[PDB]
């Protein structure tokens, strides 16, 4: 109910997003950093050739630890809903 | 005898009901479509049931254009006070899509603007946050105190009005800008840091960077520093209803 | 007592304002606010082809308020259909238990500021509300409860859609919308964790708590 | 008082009303001496009409009230 | 004001035709007292007066401000009454029908108005 | 005091100042809420 | 005992107004129309097929799937009562029973479970033993549960495209373009190639 | 066995009531209406002509479409009832057989296998005998489907520009302009120049 | 040979319920709004002039284009029916056929054509004997023609800017600078300097003479 | 005067064109269009709620009209209650303040060509243009004027645009979208030198 | 096998056939036909006005309910 | 060729033709005319209200179809 | 444990036995079974017709209520 | 039920009415036996009875020698003030139903 | 034009509206020459062309509503 529950919530909220979203958007970045770099070692330039491993690197990813994140965001929603009629006002 | 003259109790009943209603169409979160317009009415009803007996009766004719005239000053009243507190959400609306785009979320609209493709999704975040803070503060029983109070300021019966004033409500869009960046202030600058980080890495060996590795870090870096930034909406929360009750206060009368 | 004619007259009018008094002084309210503004968050807004909601909230409130009912059964409705108690009587004895569940759901902020604008004198304990002050600060602590509760419920669903366009933007497909891809997980989390017995298991503790 | 005030009265008045036509009605069928048939009737007449008159005025009410809550808000 | 003004002219008729009927009723009643002049009033000249200037009583025991006049007697009698029973019964009969016409009227205008704001 | 005559003309004109009002406020928020309703 | 003849009608003419609410609440109707509705939110437009015709189709659906249990109903009620061999109270208990099983054989028992804990009931036992007010809320919770369920598995195909026809737009080079405006005829291409309408037709009436 | 009057006229009040249902699951105005819908958002114009021009379009298309099974129905139906030759009955059912021919001449076998295996209808020898609530909504799902084909494929023009122009534009190393904005003219002028509105009528015209 | 007082006013109630049929369908309004709806696409603004705006300006262009065949079927047809020297049949026989020659001659003969054929019309002697159930349908569908041929030039100034500025970009290095937010300007810029709004309606108002 | 309860239907039917009178007949069209090409300037179509410019484009429309407002009261409101002048006259007289400001507001060229359009020849004075010639030439003389602001405003947020981009460019690099870059330079720059009152001060100057 | 159109047409059949047969009754009894009595005559013309009103009633009913569920958003 | 225009202004004529022979029947009747009797003109005028109020009802039946057919979204 | 649909059950019994009792009651004094009077038996039929009345109002109350109820949108 | 309450009087006083009514016609139609005694009851005891018969022989006038006591001038006005009141009971009955009819109409 | 039209039309029905009144005002004086037959029809014609008025209005008002509510 007090304005710092509220605030509590709300950042663990956008942490759970953080962390959901952070391994995706990791492997992303690995990705095109790597490839950039062997761009710069091979003197090669395409703006096209970064784009294809990107996605199959962030598709396994969700083989990989997609499981991991459909039950913490189940297991935070269940909590949350469970928890809804106690932070009433 | 079993008189129950009845012009009197509608001429009583009648115009704080317009009064309250057009609050009660406009003002925040007592305005949002959830609510069935059955509740809105009945809630308005009740509260003229309570305020209005205290009120001395107006005698002007429903068939008047004096009648018309009053209705005009009742929407107005309503509709104004509902918007300059509605100018709070929208300051806070705009601070949270800018740093949506600023995430790079919504890259369609650098290059088709206004194309039906378009999620701020931050903006609604904190819109959201930012009504449960108002639900939390009592912003709308306040609200609801100063409609009351606006009688013995401004009289149900025609009285004359002034003009700057107006502008000044036109004038607080100002706010939603100022106050806005404000917001938005800290978190950007240093997302500009960042951006101004990937430049010194794009004045290297060409291409091979930007659109491939700047958009995963700063989307990252974007969360992780808002998601920290979110204790600090509160007293700017406050700051601001504080801002629109006094500017309203100040400007209606 | 009325005659019975005034009686007959008295019921028959009563019986019109049935919606008015399952709007304003039932749980209905916060049981229907809640649906809508789930509707409007999981992004189908037709979906339970409404009349669906408004039975199913029908029957969540008639659930709910059993108790409150019972009283007034036992209370008024017994002693005035045997004849013990006269029908400007029986509204009287009845409106007391729907009074004290008005309470026991109203917050006291808006107890204050309704008591303040009618120029009521002091109020020292809650036996000396009266009913055109309780009626108003139920409503809105029911509206504020309300608005509490769903917006508390739309932040999962927004997540999931936040998460899901830093996803798309990482790989470069700017262009996809975000929306159309959010919509079948949204379905799917709201499938997994019993999207709807805990929902109504949360509403119904929310008023018996 | 309220509007709610003078509508229980009215509906009081009126019962009252009936309730006494109806009570003098029943001592002339008694035989109780003094009550006239002239009184009886004229008193039912009044009663009658007085019922009516709350009928209507709960007929407009009724009106009243549903075309409110037909407003648009 | 501009309902009432338009409705004023038949609401008062029709008020005065109220109050004519109690004279004739009371003119009825009093039949058979010895020493009773039969009264009645000119509906148009008070109707025209009580439009000009609003309805007044003398008190308010109360009463109307309408001049209460004398009915020409027929033939005479010897206890001395002048209600002649045919001359009260064909006015009873033309005022309840002129009564009736009136609240046809107005119950048409209200109609006429409430069709409009009927939308 | 009052009549039949007084009671329900004073009534139906009562009746009708409030539809009157009822449908021009109808009128008023509908124009409103169609300006409201735009796209800019 | 048996009621008046008035009343019968009274009760008969009165009961027409929970027609639809029978329908919508109580019958395969809800299951339909939302599935029907994620299909069209799944095929890439909104509304493809006006809503007029898929609320016909489901109508069809519903007493296409319902047959048996109206004939059980017909031959258990409604024909032994307009002979005049039962009365109305009983005709109606006799004939509520197929549409119990109907609903419980559709019906979470998680769903009936918390419903029986909301209004008190204790010692429960037989499945013949739920009452109408309890069985109800629960097939409804069943039914919109179970509508999620097949929504969310219909979107996938789509989504497949979508992501598949996307990527290969970005990795090949052209990010300008939408990928939904060139998405959307080949979503027609795969429902029309399946029989998507058909096939759907039969899922749906298999789910019973 | 001839209806009287009264009953007559309630029959015909109450079968004009569904006359949108005829409409839209009887005669040919759904696929009309989805094809047009498909082109409209084909062209990249969400909006541009309203919805009042394409529904009456439709509407004119499928009167002169059933021109000739509404003369069926006049000549061998109305026109005997009319003239009191027949009663209503036999009337309404001599007037069921050329819709029933022409809807049947438009439904997909195995849309109604499917809806008779689903009804549990008897083997029905030939064409001759199918009721008509098991062929209304097989021809309903049929004519989905055929509108979705024909919409299906008149995306394809629309999509090759689209293509050519987006790889136009990326050949010429032009990274961040979009194609739609191009697109969209050049659209227009396709539609134009190949005479694109009465060829899309007079071919809807044609499968019929 | 005079309808009734009732039917005619039956029918007069009836037709007045096609009104926005009637405009949509035979007179200039479908021209006019479509093309709007077009040119507020070619600015880069969809936004642009809000809907209600272009609407009633396309209603107001329309009431001047049909200002003549208003008049011609005042002055034919309702003149004779105010001063009663007419029947209501006969005032909708002849006050249509003004009507008639303005959709005729802003219809294409392929669409005509196609619409006979389709209705198995017989040889049809002349114009003057066209049906108005062939006239309508084919008139419509001249008139969607017309209004995208017209749409299709409009975007052509919008286009040369583009390509412009895009040209102009990308000739200078500045690969990643979207052109559209900086030719949204000079877009504006070419609507205001040549006037592009008064052009546009006398261009209108000229094609369809 | 004509009957009270013809009055009432063309009062109520008057009141369903309300937005009719705000868009065609009053200035909202040239703030709201204003709005609009400003917020598309910023680069952000969604950052001030559309509810949020309507209402204020309202509440400069209501300062801007307060004098066409007052000239109205005095010449209709009050002489119809003192019963001098009432009815469709006191009501054309009204209406005269309206057209006063929509002649000052209307191009020539617009009313020229809505007259050739009408061809009403013998319209010769300014003060005696039909309402119909003038409506659609004021709406379109507004769309012009609301067209030249929003280029104007354009013009600065362009430069800042161009600018950032060239710096981007010069500095070496290539990849770097300017968009990003110069969207936060864009606001401080907007709130430093308070751009919202002096575009409401240009606008209320710009009558 | 059952038929709600078949329902439909059978009650429509018996309020036709119970219409029938009030009129030909009458008619017969306005022909002099001995053996009908004026009283049946009129029980009957009522009974068949009764079947009528119900069937106006279950058509109102029915042509209501459809138009409720036919007009959902979907 | 079957038309819908066609058959309601053939219905449209229908009703006019009721209306127009029972007002002429009713002021020949006025008239003093020897061969009309009252029952007969009181009977027409009672058909011709009838029929009238058929077309009124089709005609809104109509009217509700054609405003549903064409509040469609396409 | 009170109910809705039990209430309703015992008010239109109670109006079903109050109806078949002022049946019964004219039926025995039509078949003239001594102990009967006229009096009383239309005194019954009336107070009958008076409590179904009471019914049909309290029907139409509750049907409109249900129906406004289920016209709102949520 | 209430609705009974409210309408007990006036059917018990209708129906003690009636039972009179009968009573004195009997005593007319016996006029001329022999030895037969006049009957009546009182009318208000017997409705007090009722609402929370015995009948009461007539004191004769006149000594007859035949033994009876009916007289005609007595029991004539009695049957017509019987009827009188049966009467007015019929319509104090009536308007108070049709006055709980009109509360309901609507 | 029209807006000329329309104003005839509604002058043409107070008009009406106005003798209607008149002659009922006059025969409720008991002016002679005014039968009540007379005044009752005017009083219904009077009423059939307000109702004619109104609903023409609807009509119309409904027309502008669904064209106003078109997507360009």
């Amino acid at each position: 109910m007090t304005p710092e529950s509220v605030m509590m919530m709300g950042t663990e909220a956008m942490k759970v997003a953080l962390a959901l979203a952070a391994p995706l958007l990791l492997v992303a970045l690995i990705t095109g950093l790597i490839i950039s770099i062997l761009q710069a070692a091979t003197q090669i330039n395409e703006m096209t050739l970064s784009f294809i491993p990107k996605i199959v690197a962030v598709f396994i990813a969700i083989i990989v630890a997609g499981p991991w994140m459909l039950n913490l965001l189940l297991d935070y929603v269940r909590t949350l809903f469970s928890n809804l009629p106690y932070i009433i006002g | 005898v079993t008189s129950e003259q009845w012009l009197y109790w509608l001429h009583l009943y009648f115009w704080p009901l317009l009064r309250v209603l057009a609050l009660i169409s406009t003002a925040p979160i007592l305005s949002e479509r959830a609510i069935p317009k059955r509740v809105k009415l009945g809630l308005g009803i009740m509260i003229t049931l309570v305020i209005a007996p205290s009120l001395p009766a107006n005698d002007t004719p429903l068939f008047s254009i004096a009648a018309l005239w009053l209705a005009m000053q009742q929407i107005l009243i309503g509709i104004a006070l509902g918007f300059t507190m509605q100018f709070a959400f929208a300051a806070v609306r705009t601070a949270g899509e800018f740093i949506g785009l600023q995430m790079g979320l919504s890259f369609a609209t650098f290059v088709d603007p206004g194309s039906h493709l378009n999620m701020p999704v931050l903006a609604r975040i904190m819109d959201m946050l930012a009504m449960l803070l108002f639900l939390t503060f009592n912003g709308h029983l306040w609200l609801i105190s100063l409609l009351v109070d606006t009688f013995h300021t401004l009289p149900i019966g025609s009285n004359p009005v002034n003009s700057n004033a107006f502008m000044a409500l036109a004038r607080a869009g100002g706010l939603i800008f100022l106050n806005g960046l404000m917001l938005a202030l800290p978190v950007i600058t240093l997302l500009l840091t960042l951006n101004l980080a990937l430049g010194l890495l794009n004045r290297m060996a060409p291409q091979l960077s930007i659109f491939v590795i700047g958009f995963p870090l700063t989307l990252t870096v974007g969360i992780m520093l808002m998601a920290a930034l979110m204790p600090l909406i509160a007293p700017f929360c406050e700051h601001l209803f504080s801002e629109i009750f006094n500017l309203l206060a100040d400007i209606v009368s | 007592s009325w005659s019975l004619s005034v009686q007959t007259l008295v019921f028959i009018t009563s019986l019109t304002f049935l919606p008015a008094i399952l709007l304003m002084m039932t749980s209905f309210t916060r049981i229907i606010i809640v649906f809508g503004l789930l509707r409007n968050a999981l992004g189908t807004p037709s979906a339970p082809p409404n009349q669906v909601l408004l039975g199913l909230a029908l029957f969540l409130t008639f659930f709910i308020m059993s108790p409150v009912i019972d009283k007034i059964y036992v209370d008024a409705y017994q002693p005035f259909s045997e004849q013990k108690i006269s029908m400007q009587e029986a509204l009287d004895k009845g409106a007391q238990p729907l009074r004290a569940f008005m309470l026991r759901q109203t917050r006291e902020a808006d107890l204050a500021l309704f008591a303040r604008l009618a120029n009521s004198g002091p109020l020292q304990g809650p036996e000396a509300v009266p009913m055109r002050i309780l009626l108003p600060a139920y409503v809105t602590s029911e509206l504020k409860t309300a608005f509490q509760i769903g917006f508390t419920i739309f932040i999962p669903f927004l997540i999931i859609d936040l998460v899901i366009a830093s996803v798309l933007m990482a790989l470069g497909m700017m262009m996809v919308p975000p929306a159309t891809i959010a919509l079948p997980f949204k379905l799917m989390l709201f499938v997994l964790v019993d999207g709807w017995q805990l929902l109504m298991g949360s509403l119904a503790q929310s008023f018996y708590s | 008082v309220s509007f709610a005030g003078q509508l229980h009265a009215a509906l009081d008045r009126i019962s009252d009303r009936q309730a006494a036509a109806r009570v003098q009605a029943e001592k002339f069928t008694l035989g109780e001496p003094g009550i006239a048939l002239n009184d009886v009737m004229a008193d039912m007449q009044k009663a009658s009409v007085s019922m009516q008159m709350g009928i209507q005025v709960r007929n407009k009410l009724v009106a009243a009230y549903q075309e409110v809550m037909s407003m648009q808000v | 004001d501009r309902l009432d003004a338009a409705l004023r002219f038949q609401q008062e008729a029709l008020n005065l035709r109220a109050q004519r009927q109690e004279i004739l009723a009371a003119n009825i009643a009093n039949a058979d007292t010895p020493g009773y002049q039969a009264r009645d009033i000119d509906f148009a000249s008070e109707l025209k007066k009580v439009m000009v200037r609003g309805r007044e009583e003398t008190g308010g025991v109360s009463s109307p401000a309408v001049d209460l006049l004398y009915r020409v007697p027929d033939q005479p009698s010897l206890d001395g009454n002048t209600v002649d029973m045919d001359r009260e019964r064909t006015q009873f009969a033309d005022n309840s029908l002129k009564y009736q016409m009136g609240l046809t009227v107005l119950g048409s205008q209200l109609k006429g108005m409430m069709n409009v704001l009927q939308g």
